[PDB]
RNA sequence: AGGCUAAAUACCGGCACGAGACCGAUAGUCAACAAGUACCGUAAGGGAAAGUUGAAAAGAACUUUGAAGAGAGAGUUCAA
RNA sequence: CGGCUACCCACCCGACCCGUCUUGAAACACGGACCAAGGAGUCUAACACGUGCGCGAGUCGGGGGCUCGCACGAAAGCCGCCGUGGCGCAAUGAAGGUGAAGGCCGGCGCGCUCGCCGGCCGAGGUGGGAUCCCGAGGCCUCUCCAGUCCGCCGAGGGGCACCACCGGCCCGUCUCGCCCGCCGCGCCGGGGAGGUGGAGCACGAGCGCACGUGUUAGGACCCGAAAGAUGGUGAACUAUG
RNA sequence: UAUAGGGGCGAAAGACUAAUCGAACCAUCUAGUAGCUGGUUCCCUCCGAAGUUUCCCUCAGGAUAGCUGGCGCUCUCGCCC
RNA sequence: GUAAGAAGCCCGGCUCGCUGGCGUGGAGCCGGGGUGGAAUGCGAGUGCCUAGUGGGCCACUUUUGGUAAGCAGAACUGGC
């Protein structure tokens, strides 16, 4: 059958930067970067068009 | 003369149930309640007539509280209902607890911590007049029915829950719940 | 098929014995116990009748 | 059961509790939700207020596959696992933390809830909020983001 | 029409609907006839076992169950490939064969 | 068709069977319809009381049970 | 902008079968019986009522009254 | 001899003919000559409340599959890596989206209308609140001695549920200003203090089955129109060639 | 023998069209709808009204409030206050 | 219409970003002490669901239109 697997993955050692690692400002930027990608670069254009 | 109107006390003195444990612990009970002359006794005898809306169950995070008081060390909790067990809580002290079906998910979890229950029949076979007890009972507001309860949905001041088939958006929020279409509330 | 109370049922998987609700379902033997008679009240028998 | 209702003790009465006056007229009102807005709207904005009119904009073709994210709490973030998992963390031989991975029970966000623990854990999850990502890290734990 | 406080209803009865009304009093039936059919199916197929093509390995489409795993239909002309059995005869092998899926 | 037009007759039997009684008076009735200011500044005294309070308080009640 | 194909699906008509917490002759299909029959209207069409002797006819031989219908005796049946 | 009555008769008193529309019925208001049989609040779906049951932050196999062909079997039993799924466990915005823990103690930076740090339990406080606990005091054969023996209570304490208020947290808004971060230093993100709107949170109670009532859609308590549409039959009567 | 139903025919009465004509007959939709009449079946026990406010093309009706009943639930007495 | 108490009064101390000559005023909180506060009668509070009703009439008294009416229209109370 198709009976479903799945990776361990049981216990580890945190890191040191892992506190500091991720955040909800990360997927907050992440999200406005998405939303502000093209109009970035039509500024750019437009900006490197005046030079 | 007196009208007749309110002559006749509406409360019961019969449990409904046809439950034949149910109906030995009130032909106990009684018995108590009349002889001991405890008014723990007929609290109890009372609190057994309820019907199955009046004996909410009692989580048990919240026994864990009301144990956790002070002057409840060695107090045996009493609930008249059913006890569920709460998966919020991960220790639990000793809680020697006597109440009416208690759930099989928390039998485990109060039988490994060290605390012994105990049935009405046993209560009443240990402290007769019920000495040493706490009387605890759930939270009979917390039902939802009590939500969509008040004087109307329609006054500024509702709060109310009104019935809707559906939850979402266009369901009973044009007129009525916005002042750019109608009034507000 | 059915398990007791303590291992629940080997052919159904998520069945256990029913709960038990009044350990003690002789109600002769706790009346007449002296733990109950022990702080009990007066029998008081009397009538006490309508009189004339 | 006909034995049981009501229709077998109003044998005898002709209105069959009704009324003499103002007899069982075939919908005497109107049919089904009639005049919702006139002779019925004191009804209508007494008990059902804001059921006249339209809000919001309409999203042609909605799917419901794609706003499903159904969300976890700190308080249940330790019923997914195991029991024994709780204790070997508490137990405390070194400085590891339990995996406690939400996408297999099926959440994808987690929101916050008070009471955790003292143990460190590492969530793996698609989406947090700001309260849980501050109280899971107030105890030493770690967040990671999945897809 | 209405009541002192209740959910508004829109039952959908207004159409003619006692003329087509579909009771599953045959449903007994139904299955015993599907039971017979299968039974009959293996005992003509014996050697061969009952959901006879094996299917692969199908991921959902959607965010929804894109989690889980799942059966499909058939295996993809590029896996038969890299397997090196030929087309046409995984068909009476036993392999289902999906020449629409793409890898 | 001429009927009667409107009449209050049988109307105080009716309030009287169910009664007339006055509104349930209980302590600390309502905050509302109070000047905006006014809560604000007794929210803010609320607020900073158990700043000096839990010390000068418990000073001044060891004081006076010293003296009685 | 060309085509073929069984499967699970539906079936108040048709040919047979089984069953019923249904109806029991003003009920149940209109129709338990020579029922879509008698009958009605030019026609399209409308459309009924109507079961029970007795275990077995063993359906009352024979005498008398009456022209007969019918009746008095008698006779069969546990029972006319 | 005793006997009420479903037998008959007589006297005394009271006694208008039933059903419904109506403020008003015995009416010169309507229906009923009489008798026998039939005759009217049903069933389905959905909703709300209450009650009984089982389980319980879970609940439900009604949809399929399995065991052996079965009169009772169109039943019943089981699925366990069939819980896909429905309801509930999270709400708030039109949406992009966001999305609920308080309390005590000490210290520092101007303990500043002031943040952080360390330790603890962990859902705040007030006024009521069944019940429970402690409890001065006195209540049992001659006496100082006792554990049971007789046996209630002034006052005080922690306080179920629930009630009213204050404060706290979440989401959508308006005012005020300042701070922090950089997978990239921007009309990028995050945060505070105050006023309001929410069907919210502030140790959860729902699910499935049955019953009763009430509303509604189904012909829907029963009987009743003037009318509309579809498709066919009639100039053997009558009007006209 | 020809004209057949919103059609025919009419020296015109809206007369005739199979005893029916200011729109025939037959079957179906159709158990069409009715805020309008009539009826609505056994006993006992308990409680027991309103013809009033507001709104509606509302006035022979309905919604709302009020009157009523049922199911309860939370407490209080029962041993100088 | 209101009041005739313990949800009250006297005392001390804290908080305020409200106001401000003033430790001024006003609110909130904490702490210990003192219930017998007009008569009479009575057990109260509260939640949910809900049928019927939504044509009324009459009477003492006060009253509007009308000459008047067993006329039409109102207020309290009682009755059908
Ligand atoms: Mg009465
Ligand atoms: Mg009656
Ligand atoms: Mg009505
Ligand atoms: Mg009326
Ligand atoms: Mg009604
Ligand atoms: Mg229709
Ligand atoms: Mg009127
Ligand atoms: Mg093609
Ligand atoms: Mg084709
Ligand atoms: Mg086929
Ligand atoms: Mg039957
Ligand atoms: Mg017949
Ligand atoms: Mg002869
Ligand atoms: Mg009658
Ligand atoms: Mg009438
Ligand atoms: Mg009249
Ligand atoms: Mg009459
Ligand atoms: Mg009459
Ligand atoms: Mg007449
Ligand atoms: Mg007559
Ligand atoms: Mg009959
Ligand atoms: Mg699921
Ligand atoms: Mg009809
Ligand atoms: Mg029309
Ligand atoms: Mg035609
Ligand atoms: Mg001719
Ligand atoms: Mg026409
Ligand atoms: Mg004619
Ligand atoms: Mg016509
Ligand atoms: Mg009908
Ligand atoms: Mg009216
Ligand atoms: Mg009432
Ligand atoms: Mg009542
Ligand atoms: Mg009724
Ligand atoms: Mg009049
Ligand atoms: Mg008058």
């Amino acid at each position: 059958p198709i009976r479903n697997v799945y990776k361990k993955e049981k216990a580890r050692v945190i890191t040191e930067e892992e506190k500091n690692f991720k955040a909800f400002a990360s997927l907050r930027m992440a999200r406005a970067n998405a939303r502000l990608f093209g109009i970035r670069a039509k500024r750019a254009k437009e900006a490197a068009e005046q030079d | 003369d007196i009208r007749h109107n309110k002559d006749r006390k509406v409360r019961r003195k019969e449990p409904k149930s046809q439950d034949i444990y149910l109906r030995l612990l009130v032909k106990l009970y009684r018995f108590l309640a009349r002889r001991t002359n405890s008014t723990f006794n007929q609290v109890v005898l009372k609190r057994l007539f309820m019907s199955r809306t009046n004996r909410p169950p009692l989580s048990l995070s919240r026994m864990i509280r009301k144990m956790k008081l002070p002057g409840r060390e060695n107090k045996t909790a009493v609930v008249v209902g059913t006890v569920t067990d709460d998966v919020r809580i991960l220790e639990v002290p000793k809680l020697k607890v006597c109440a009416l079906r208690v759930s099989s998910r928390a039998r485990s979890r109060i039988l490994k911590a060290g605390g012994k229950i105990l049935t009405f029949d046993q209560l009443a076979l240990e402290s007769p007049k019920g000495r040493g007890t706490v009387l605890l009972s759930g939270p009979r507001k917390g039902r939802e029915v009590y939500r969509h309860f008040g004087k109307a949905p329609g006054t500024p001041h509702s709060h109310t829950k009104p019935y809707v088939r559906s939850k979402g958006r266009k369901f009973e929020r044009a007129r009525g719940r916005r002042a750019s279409r109608g009034y507000k509330n | 098929l059915y398990g007791t109370w303590r291992k629940a049922a080997s052919l159904k998987s998520n069945y256990n014995l029913p709960m038990h609700k009044m350990m003690n379902t002789d109600l002769s033997r706790i009346l007449k116990s002296p733990e109950i008679q022990r702080a009990l009240r007066a029998p008081r028998k009397k009538i006490h009748r309508r009189v004339l | 059961p006909s034995r049981l209702r009501k229709t077998r003790k109003l044998r005898g009465h002709v209105s069959h509790g009704h009324g003499r006056i103002g007899k069982h007229r075939k919908h005497p009102g109107g049919r089904g939700n009639a005049g919702g807005m006139h002779h019925h709207r004191i009804n209508f904005d007494k008990y059902h207020p804001g059921y006249f009119g339209k809000v919001g904009m309409r999203h042609y073709h909605l799917k419901r596959n794609q706003s499903f994210c159904p969300t976890v709490n700190l308080d249940k973030l330790w019923t997914l696992v195991s029991e024994q998992t709780r204790v070997n963390a508490a137990k405390n031989k070194t400085g590891v933390a339990p995996i406690i991975d939400v996408v297999r029970s099926g959440y994808y966000k987690v929101l916050g809830k008070g009471k955790l623990p003292k143990q460190p854990v590492i969530v793996k999850a698609k989406f947090f909020s700001r309260r849980a990502e501050e109280k899971i890290k107030g105890v030493g734990g770690a967040c990671v983001l999945v897809a | 029409a209405p009541s002192r406080n209740g959910m508004i209803l829109k039952p959908h009865f207004h159409k003619d609907w006692q003329q087509r009304v579909d009771t599953w009093f045959n449903q007994p039936a139904r299955k015993i006839r599907r039971r017979k059919a299968r039974q009959a199916k293996a005992r003509r197929i014996a050697p061969r076992p009952a959901s006879g093509p094996i299917r692969p390995i199908v991921r959902c489409p959607t965010v929804r169950y894109h989690t889980k795993v799942r059966a499909g239909r058939g295996f993809s002309l590029e896996e038969l490939r890299v397997a090196g059995i030929h087309k046409k005869v995984a068909r009476t092998i036993g392999i289902s064969v999906d020449p629409r899926r793409r890898n | 068709a001429k009927s009667k037009n409107h009449t209050t007759h049988n109307q105080s039997r009716k309030w009287h069977r169910n009664g007339i009684k006055k509104p349930r008076s209980q302590r600390y009735e309502s905050l509302k319809g109070v000047d905006p200011k006014f809560l604000r500044n007794m929210r803010f005294a609320k607020k900073h009381n158990k700043k000096g309070l839990k010390k000068m308080q418990a000073n001044n009640a060891k004081a006076v049970s010293a003296r009685a």
